[PDB]
């Protein structure tokens, strides 16, 4: 049936006219199949016969399996039609779902063909069934409903479906209905009697609006397989994760494994994917075999252990508060769990992200706290109470002293090692009785020849030579030198805003080896003071290093 | 009353901005507001034939208020509100003793919006966990937040204000977006009494109606680049001072560092202050007190504002169009976000009062932290443009 629902007005793209595509001569079988197909559609009022008064054309096709399927090529029309609003903004997360006594999955029959197309737009949906060898005028037709393969069918269908449900929804606020394509999911706290009755009231509401459903006793037994999940009454989980036992792993095998593990990570805690990802790095053919590292074999072993036993998740109770717990599980790697009642996890998560080139555990943890905060507003519409492996004093000491502004909600320290700390702290004021190392590191833009070095208040001077290093690399190797040759308490003067910035930031992990080497040194030292001066301005100490540093190549 | 026809440009297409996820209380606060608005005929439920989207947020004493982010639309409307119907900015406003700000947004809800322009005002009230489809609406009247609304209304606004303006020729009234800027050289009680008189003129026609009560723009002063006063100067103390002054010499014409550079030493050592350096220092001090020579406001150019976290609840900022050539520098003084959102609002207000336009802010915060939090503390009717930046550690030091 074509729904009585008012048609959504549709236009073409501004400055464009409808498709005028020539129908390619089709096969006798195809012509015989299409006419048969179109006749049955015409009798149902889905299409209507037209004359050469209409100037628009779209190519039709046929495919076979004994059933013949009518294939329309809207490629051109879709290019010519207006854009529509995005059907859905997201997909429900099982962790956000509320506990309901009973479920029914109703699927809508001949969806697009059950909804009317705007009269003024129909002309553009014109298609022609060719005659045998195309010698005679074909059979011209146009849609009165939403065509299959057309740009606005999902938008216009879902929009209609929503408006049709709106009254029933208002009339049954205690009944949850979830819309997804040509499927409808109904949940209620009503018993199998009152529920089945409400189902028929819905099926009929849909019928008064030209929408047919399947039939009674089709209904299944738990778990309800939905969107890649298992939906039980009181619990949920990801659908069976099979971790293939394979001798040799191809790029494609590894790619799929990472996808399966990432999917599993929603309810399985401690899932790690770092080492397996490191493998996918580079070019490599899809079929190319990649030998697993010890680190990746170790990672997969741990993943197999977590997945050896089935882990489940609970539904959301809006009366209670959310509690999110984060745990450090290697450098860059963080694991989280969200629950309302201790260790009855609503969902799990992993976080591994390197915002920039260099970072610390404090910046890393804060970043994770944000990723979880957003995730919570999306799923539950409220922020969680956090339980972090960082001391309140460690946090306070950092975020007050830092130049970036941060704010994290209600949180508490939980003693879950490894704990988040600051591995070193730079001095606030210059150290007394600690050697002052004036550093510089000039590099030639053409010969790529570096010249990192230093001069001290104690007359020490070292000038090393580097190979294929930028002005950045040398300004940084100069600091590593000052760090290497110095004592336990050191003052370091630089003219590099770059270097200072990197160091000031207190990193404990970096992309560059030089920085990781510098960090290692910083951690070891008792006291480190880092100052800045403008280069070429003739500073007593800076000018002196520049002499021996710039001596040859730039 | 008829409709003023609106146009973006023949090539420029409408906004298509995602809706930032909203908290339960906000979505529910919006459904109340948007239902009442639909009933009153201000807005209308819309279909898929509208591919456009502007974000909505809810703000605050105890009543919730619907804030609509018209940033993309205002950018795409520009010709209409700046040239075609641009409101002029009074140079006088910034000079006035006291400036009261009044919300005149309720006036726009009485004027119908061009039937052909309405599609561009589409917004979405999202769903928790995406279980329900998400409520779409569009404006029928002039929307609050969109720069086109005051442009259209100016004609009706000038009518309303005509008596008050004739009766008080020494009172200056500016119209920026949903607000009225009212300035006078009058004593406080008298200024306040004039504002009350003004409310009433607006009350007939239909207008109910980080900062104090009012703003005092004549009292507004630039925070100079300060050179510390000391009796004991270390090698480091001078090094800092040289670097600070060297950087200021790029902005301030007349700054000299020579006499100070006239002193491989240990940072901790105590070098004594020379006759020529003591002079240079005191001279530089008098330069940094007075405004910048050579820097002027180019109306064609975009305003840019930088903020630095100075710690202990202190914030520093600088307004410029061309990097570091400062038009205005200032300061702002419980959580980092509430403080920044406060600072942002203050800088934008000053900017409106002084140049008739909002600056693009350079935010010393992570993109995601800001987007999540700002709304909890946001109180203004406008939203400035913002970009997330990493404050170079040096600039924080130079601006104290
Ligand atoms: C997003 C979404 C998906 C689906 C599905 N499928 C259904 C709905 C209502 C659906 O939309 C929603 C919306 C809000 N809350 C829920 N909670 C569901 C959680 C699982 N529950 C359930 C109950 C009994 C049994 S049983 N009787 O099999 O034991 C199995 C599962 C049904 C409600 N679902
Ligand atoms: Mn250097
Ligand atoms: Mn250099």
């Amino acid at each position: 049936p074509i729904s009585p629902i008012e048609t959504v007005p549709v236009k073409l793209k501004p400055g464009m006219d409808g498709p005028k595509v020539k129908q390619w001569p089709l096969t006798e079988e195809k012509i015989k199949a299409l006419v048969e197909i179109c006749t049955e559609m015409e009798k149902e009022g889905k299409i209507s016969k037209i004359g050469p008064e209409n100037p628009y054309n779209t190519p039709v096709f046929a495919i076979k399996s004994t059933k013949w399927r009518k294939l329309v090529d809207f490629r051109e029309l879709n290019k010519r039609t207006q854009d529509f609003w995005e059907v859905q903004l997201g997909i429900p997360h099982p962790a956000g779902l509320k506990k309901k006594k009973s479920v029914t999955v109703l699927d809508v029959g001949d969806a697009y063909f059950s909804v009317p197309l705007d009269e003024d737009f129909r002309k553009y949906t014109a298609f022609t069934i060719p005659s045998i060898n195309n010698e005679t005028p074909g059979i011209r037709y146009q849609y009165n409903v939403l065509p299959q393969g057309w740009k606005g069918s999902p938008a216009i269908f879902q929009s209609s479906m929503t408006k049709i449900l709106e009254p029933f929804r208002k009339q049954n606020p205690d009944i949850v209905i979830y819309q997804y394509m040509d499927d409808l999911y109904v949940g209620s706290d009503l018993e199998i009697g009152q529920h089945r009755t409400k189902i028929e009231e819905l099926r009929q509401h849909l019928l008064r609006w030209g929408l047919t459903t399947p039939d009674k006793k089709h209904q299944k037994e738990p778990p309800f397989l939905w969107m890649g999940y298992e939906l039980h009454p009181d619990k949920w989980t990801v659908q069976p994760i099979v971790l293939p036992e394979k001798d040799s792993w191809t790029v494609n095998d590894i790619q799929k494994l990472v996808g399966k593990l990432n999917w599993a990570s929603q309810i399985y805690p401690g899932i790690k994917v770092r080492q397996l990802c490191k493998l996918l790095r580079g070019t490599k053919a899809l079929t190319e075999v990649i030998p697993l590292t010890e680190e990746a074999e170790l990672e997969l072993a741990e993943n197999r252990e977590i997945l050896k036993e089935p882990v489940h998740g609970v539904y959301y109770d809006p009366s209670k508060d959310l509690i999110a717990e984060i745990q450090k599980q290697g450098q860059g790697q963080w694991t989280y769990q969200i629950y309302q009642e201790p260790f009855k996890n609503l969902k799990t998560g992993k976080y591994a992200r390197m915002r920039g080139a260099h970072t610390n555990d404090v910046k890393q943890l804060t970043e994770a706290v944000q990723k979880i905060t957003t995730e919570s507003i999306v799923i539950w519409g409220k922020t969680p109470k956090f339980k972090l492996p960082i001391q309140k004093e460690t946090w306070e000491t950092w975020w007050t002293e830092y130049w970036q502004a941060t704010w994290i909600p209600e949180w508490e320290f939980v003693n879950t090692p490894p704990l988040v700390k600051l591995w070193y702290q730079l001095e606030k004021e210059p150290i007394v009785g600690a050697e002052t190392f004036y550093v510089d590191g000039a590099a030639n833009r053409e010969t790529k020849l570096g010249k990192a070095g230093y001069v001290t208040n104690r007359g020490r001077q070292k000038v090393v030579t580097l190979t294929d290093t930028t002005n950045q690399k040398t300004e940084l190797q100069a600091i590593y030198l000052a760090l290497q040759d110095s004592g336990l308490e050191v003052n370091i003067v630089t003219d590099s805003q770059y270097a200072l910035g990197i160091i000031q930031a207190q990193p404990d992990q970096s992309e560059s080896e030089l920085v990781n080497q510098i960090i290692e040194q910083l951690i070891k030292k008792e006291k480190v003071y880092l100052a800045w001066v403008p280069a070429h301005k003739g500073i007593g100490g800076n000018e002196q290093v520049d002499k021996l540093v710039s001596a040859g190549i730039r | 009353i008829e409709t003023v026809p609106v146009k973006l440009k023949p090539g420029m297409d409408g906004p298509k901005v995602k809706q930032w996820p909203l908290t339960e209380e906000k979505i529910k606060a919006l459904v109340e507001i948007c239902t009442e608005m639909e009933k009153e005929g201000k807005i209308s439920k819309i279909g898929p034939e509208n591919p456009y989207n502007t974000p909505v947020f809810a703000i605050k004493s105890t009543k919730w208020r619907k804030l609509v982010d018209f940033r993309e639309l205002n950018k795409r409307t520009q010709d209409f509100w700046e040239v075609q119907l641009g409101i002029p900015h009074p140079a006088g406003l910034k000079k006035k003793k006291s400036v009261t700000v009044l919300d005149v947004g309720d006036a726009y809800f009485s004027v119908p919006l061009d039937e052909d322009f309405r599609k561009y005002t589409a917004f979405t009230i999202p769903s928790i966990n995406n279980e329900t489809p998400g409520i779409r609406y569009q404006y029928n009247v002039l929307p609050q937040g969109w720069k086109g609304s005051p442009a259209i209304f100016q004609s009706s606004m000038t009518k309303i204000l005509e008596p008050f303006r004739k009766q008080n020729p020494d009172i200056v009234i500016y119209q920026y977006m949903d607000d009225l800027y009212v300035g006078s050289d009058l004593e406080i009680g008298q200024h306040r009494t004039k504002i009350e008189e003004l409310r009433q003129h607006l009350l007939r026609w239909g207008l109910t109606t980080w900062m104090g009560y009012e703003l005092h723009p004549d009292k507004w002063t630039v925070q100079p680049i300060v050179l510390p006063e000391k009796d004991s100067w270390t090698v480091n103390d001078i090094q800092k001072l040289v670097g600070k002054l060297n950087w200021a010499s790029q902005i301030y014409p007349g700054i000299k560092v020579r006499q100070l550079c006239k002193l491989t030493k240990a940072l901790t050592e105590v070098i004594p202050l020379t006759e020529e350096a003591e002079l240079e220092l005191a001279e530089n001090r008098e330069i940094l007190k007075e405004p910048v020579h050579g820097v002027y406001y180019d109306p064609s150019k975009d305003l840019i504002a930088e903020i630095q976290k100075q710690g202990q609840g202190q914030w520093t900022y600088q307004i410029y169009q061309e990097p570091f050539k400062n038009l205005k520098t200032g300061k702002y003084a419980t959580n980092d976000v509430k403080q920044l959102t406060e600072a942002v609002q203050k800088i934008t207000t000053e900017s409106i009062v002084i140049w008739g336009k909002t600056p693009k802010f350079k935010l010393p915060i992570q993109k995601e932290t800001w987007e999540t939090w700002w709304t909890e503390y946001w109180q203004a009717t406008w939203i400035p443009e913002w970009e997330f930046v990493n404050t170079p550690p040096l600039v924080k030091l130079w601006y104290q």
